[PDB]
RNA sequence: GCUGUACGUAAGCGUUGAUCCAGAGAUUUCCGAAUGGGGGAACCCACUAUCUUUAGUCGGAUAGUAUCCUUACGUGAAUACAUAGCGUGAGGAAGGCAGACCCAGGGAACUGAAACAUCUAAGUACCUGGAGGAAGAGAAAGAAAAAUCGAUUUCCUGAGUAGCGGCGAGCGAAACGGAAAGAGCCCAAACCAAGAAGCUUGCUUCUUGGGGUUGUAGGACACUCUAUACGGAGUUACAAAAGAAAGUUAUAAAUGAAGCGGUCUGGAAAGGCCCGCCAAAGACGGUAACAGCCCGGUAGUUGAAAUGGCUUUCCCUCCAGAGUGGAUCCUGAGUACGGCGGAACACGUGAAAUUCCGUCGGAAUCCGGGAGGACCAUCUCCCAAGGCUAAAUACUCCCUAGUGACCGAUAGUGAACCAGUACCGUGAGGGAAAGGUGAAAAGCACCCCGGAAGGGGAGUGAAACAGUUCCUGAAACCGUGUGCCUACAAGUAGUUAGAGCCCGUUAAUGGGUGAUAGCGUGCCUUUUGUAGAAUGAACCGGCGAGUUACGAUUUGUUGCAAGGUUAAG
RNA sequence: GGUAGCGGAGAAAUUCCAAUCGAACUUGGAGAUAGCUGGUUCUCUCCGAAAUAGCUUUAGGGCUAGCCUCGAGGUAAAGAG
RNA sequence: GGUUCGUGGUAGGAGAGCGUUCUAAGGGCGGUGAAGUCAGACCGGAAGGACUGGUGGAGCGCUUAGAAGUGAGAAUGCCGGUAUGAGUAGCGAAAGAAGGGUGAGAAUCCCUUCCACCGAAUAUCUAAGGUUUCCUGAGGAAGGCUCGUCCGCUCAGGGUU
RNA sequence: GACUCGGUGAAAUUAUAGUACCUGUGAAGAUGCAGGUUACCCGCGACAGGACGGAAAGACCCCGUGGAGCUUUACUGCAAC
């Protein structure tokens, strides 16, 4: 995945186009990336174990990664990304 | 078959033999020979290369069926009769190969 | 980032580099050829050795122990040497499949002939055995003919010809010719050498080496010349088994251009409109809808530690070949042929050549022998009874990349789903049905009826008349409600005339209903003839019957025209 | 436990051999063959029969002819009344 | 475009077409809503084709050619669905009753008492066979020919020395 | 058992059906055609004259150049002797 774990990210597409937030989870083997504020979500939740008082929670779901762009943490604009090696290390570009 | 009644075939009788020496000859006629000029020289293979025949069968033959208007010395394995005595009218000669 | 499908909770590992991918290794219970013996499958019981535990029994590890064949060795009977037999060791096999392709053994009938028996179907199906990646065949005892060709195989033609045939139905070549592919070799024997066995007793007769292999005859044998690794050949035949190196390829991967362009619709933009851009990259797929410029990627360029294969190089291995003579000698014997009986050759005993099997007989062997469709002579071509041999050909359980005027869930594999399953059967064996929430579970918190199921709100979502057989949701079928008619009337149920009542249309001499009046015995099939008391259909829905290959003939069209056209390749 | 289908067993009936027996069941040859019955799906336009002869191991089949259709021909126009 | 003669039709011949699936090319509509489906009083000489609206919610027509798994009402057709009879036959040999209780709910479950049945069995063991059907706790969707609060049913744990 | 109540709940069959009688006609034996005669609508329990009723592609009969089984001094064969 172009998008990692800890990443500061833009939406292309999507009802959230425009908006950015970090990178919260990442889902390879669907490629979704889970992101915050971004697809906010009410999930109907009987009490349990764990909330147990229950109730309608605001909280994100995941979205794809193809509707998703990184952001230089330098500049803070959104760069569609290439791979150099530095040393003996790859590494993501901005371009 | 005709519902059992004895097919035609089978009421009238065979004939002949088939010969195994057999030798059927390609037939010329003398209205080609009328396309080449006099006083030349004819063979098979002049014939083969001219398209005229392809398939020397076992032998050539020329027949007189039309008019040759034109000397020539003409060869092949066997002629007709009339075919020889028009291309002698015309002046020409005959060889038998 | 991960601990599968597969949610879940719990507990945990990972940039001191996880999960994952590729290569090589290790481990690999028990059954099964199953092999230590048995056995009713996946179970049982052992022996011999070494070690181990126990106070010692009991118990535990590890290795070996099947049968047959060949080969050595040692023991070993009647029987006296000996052989049989027995034992040990070194090798080898055993069994399975791809329901395919081929070689052999054995071998049907239905059917067709409009019966039927010869014949056909058919050397097919099937059984069995052998295999191999191909097999089989194969380097002329050939094909042929006034002229020669030069191993086999496969294809086009020849040709549905020649012919076979109750001359019936039907069976049906071959060679020439043209192409693909190409390749040639080895023994046996005379003859030399050694060894052993007979003393075949001065001769054989067996095991190895050399020698030599063929038709104008060749060879052995005589000589000349060369030859001892000069040069050549090779594990695809020509002998066999190994080793390295280099390169290439396959089995993981890497890099990889260009728009978050603006605006409109919209739940969402990949779409419309206007601007640009990249392209050795506009393949495909995915992404909230149709994306070359979002993602994975594609073109292109790179790369593989390890293993495997192929191509070259080297090593390694192994290699007498021309000539002239022709005293003599050799050249595949219980075969070659023949008789009898059968079969295969297109060829059914036919005039029946050729090839093969069984049984009888039974040659010459170089002034020799075979074939040329009975046979004889002449001529021509050729050397059998021994063996090997790639390529072209056939097939596809499989792998990789891909294609389709192929299916699209009653189709397509039986099987798109945990299908050879469930289920049936004692068994062999038969054999189904069954796909779709949504872009995302965001999978309906909370309230009310109710014991639950199920509902009605609320809420999520674009949408829940998308709510866990969940996209669409036809018809039969079941119902609720209602506008018109109907309880003096029979009627293949409608049609035509037609009032009254009720609506208002794709607006046109409209719609729905129909008191009453006239006329009127379904559809199909088969029949001289059917409302038919002849047949078929409960209904609805789906599926379900003149097609394809090759050939003949004819019509039309087109192209060339006494010419036309190519097949394989 | 044995006898297995060109077979076996039968105090014998054509009895029995897994609800099957004048020759089991299954699978294959096999889409046997069927001159027999049944069925064969859309429309219109033009023309439009036959149920006869003869032969047939033939009689509810077939073949040829007669009868239909389509096309092209040819004229010393031959057809019909 | 005219004149003349014609225009019933089975087997059957001949012709011209409608429509479906796919392909190629051209040219198009379609989230401002495709195919499909539902309803209509429109169109054409026929097979058939448009238009409007609703439902659906992503693909589809038109034109000219081409190729076909090409059009069903019957095959005692094949598969699936639903009817009809029809609330019908049947509910599978037999003695139950009441009271208490449980429970949302009781002819049907549990308890008690009377009653009745078998008793060389309708008892007690145990082979073969079946293979968890045994026990306990929950449960009532389906199964049980009714019912069910129960079970040889479903779940989950146990149980064979 | 049947009958009524309550529960549960099939089947064969079925072209659609508003399914009278006499006499006649008719593929010669009509619920359905004609002509007349009867007949208000809907059911329930009972009977079975008809629907040439249902089941079972008549087993009688005939046909098929169909089949099987059996017999023999039918034909041709085979084993066995
Ligand atoms: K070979
Ligand atoms: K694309
Ligand atoms: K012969
Ligand atoms: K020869
Ligand atoms: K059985
Ligand atoms: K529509
Ligand atoms: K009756
Ligand atoms: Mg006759
Ligand atoms: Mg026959
Ligand atoms: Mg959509
Ligand atoms: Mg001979
Ligand atoms: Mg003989
Ligand atoms: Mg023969
Ligand atoms: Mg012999
Ligand atoms: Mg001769
Ligand atoms: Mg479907
Ligand atoms: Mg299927
Ligand atoms: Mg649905
Ligand atoms: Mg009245
Ligand atoms: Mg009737
Ligand atoms: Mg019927
Ligand atoms: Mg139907
Ligand atoms: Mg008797
Ligand atoms: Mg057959
Ligand atoms: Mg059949
Ligand atoms: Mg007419
Ligand atoms: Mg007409
Ligand atoms: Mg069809
Ligand atoms: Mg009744
Ligand atoms: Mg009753
Ligand atoms: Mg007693
Ligand atoms: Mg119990
Ligand atoms: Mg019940
Ligand atoms: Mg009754
Ligand atoms: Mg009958």
């Amino acid at each position: 995945m172009h998008v990692k774990k800890g990443d500061k990210v833009k939406v292309i597409t999507g009802k959230d186009k425009g908006k950015s937030g970090k990178v919260l989870a990442a889902f390879p083997k669907k490629d979704r990336v889970l992101i915050e504020g971004i697809n906010m979500v009410k999930k109907h939740t009987k009490p349990s174990n764990v909330n147990p008082q229950g109730g309608i929670l605001n909280v994100e779901a995941p979205i794809h990664v193809s509707n998703v762009m990184l952001i230089d943490p330098k500049t803070g604009e959104p760069t569609r990304v290439g791979y150099e090696v530095k040393g003996d290390k790859k590494v993501r570009v901005a371009k | 078959f005709e519902g059992g009644q004895l097919p035609l075939f089978r009421r009238i009788p065979k004939r002949g033999f088939t010969n195994i020496n057999r030798k059927e000859f390609a037939i010329v006629n003398l209205d080609v020979l009328n396309r080449f000029e006099d006083g030349t020289e004819v063979t098979p293979e002049l014939l083969v290369e001219t398209g005229i025949i392809r398939n020397e069968k076992s032998g050539i033959k020329i027949l007189s069926n039309g008019n040759i208007e034109k000397k020539l010395t003409v060869k092949a394995n066997k002629f007709s009769a009339a075919a020889k005595e028009a291309i002698e009218a015309a002046g020409g000669k005959t060889e038998v190969i």
